[PDB]
């Protein structure tokens, strides 16, 4: 799974 | 020497250099990290970079760890900074402006229920972590953030707690204030003022 964008 | 990488996924050979030369992958940017490496432009606003540029922490671009393979030592990751003219442009920062942010420390906030139910997963850890990280508190309930001492974060529409704070009276804000106050090391609030 894709580390999250903030 | 400690670091991070995000955005980029490491090869077995360069994990095998890694152990090697005194080098050493942590799970977690934090304040004994000495750099992190970033995947290929365009740069990705993550928890990690965003963690890194709070603590004053070198960002470097991958191909540090392939030159450092092919010339057999490890070379000065100076030569290897990131660099992302676009994303300076697009979110209005410096890469070069390396050093531990001062913007939240001492500040107190707020995170909306709709915020807090509505980034399950990653993203809203990723945002504790930071402020946390970044010396700010969080406050305990809505009751406490009805202050002016407190920096409300809501989602700019249905969001209830916000509208209810707006109708105190009180500013709430866009979530997008604490990312690009980190990279900033200043808070803009009006930019994100929600009306």
């Amino acid at each position: 799974k894709p580390s999250q964008e903030l | 020497t400690n670091l991070v990488t995000s955005s980029f996924n490491l090869t077995k050979p360069m994990k095998s250099f890694i152990r090697r030369n005194g080098l050493r992958v942590q799970e977690s940017v934090t304040d004994e990290t000495d750099f992190v490496i970033l995947g290929s432009p365009p740069l990705r606003r993550t928890h990690k970079f965003l963690l890194a540029t709070s603590l004053g922490i070198p960002l470097v671009s991958s191909q540090y760890l392939t030159d450092c393979i092919k010339s057999g030592k490890v070379l000065d990751f100076r030569s290897y900074k990131y660099k992302d003219e676009e994303a300076e442009a697009k979110w209005g920062f410096r890469l070069d402006d390396i050093h531990r942010r001062t913007c939240f420390n001492g500040k107190r906030l707020y995170i909306t229920k709709a915020i807090r139910d509505s980034m399950v997963g990653d993203s809203i850890h990723g945002l504790y972590s930071i402020l946390e990280t970044s010396g700010a508190e969080i406050v305990g309930d809505i009751k406490r953030a009805q202050e002016k001492d407190t920096i409300i974060l809501a989602q700019p529409d249905n969001d209830q707690e916000g509208r209810n704070m707006s109708a105190t009276g009180l500013n709430v804000y866009k979530i997008e204030l604490v990312a690009l106050s980190i990279l900033r090391d200043r808070i803009d609030f009006d930019e994100f003022l929600i009306d």
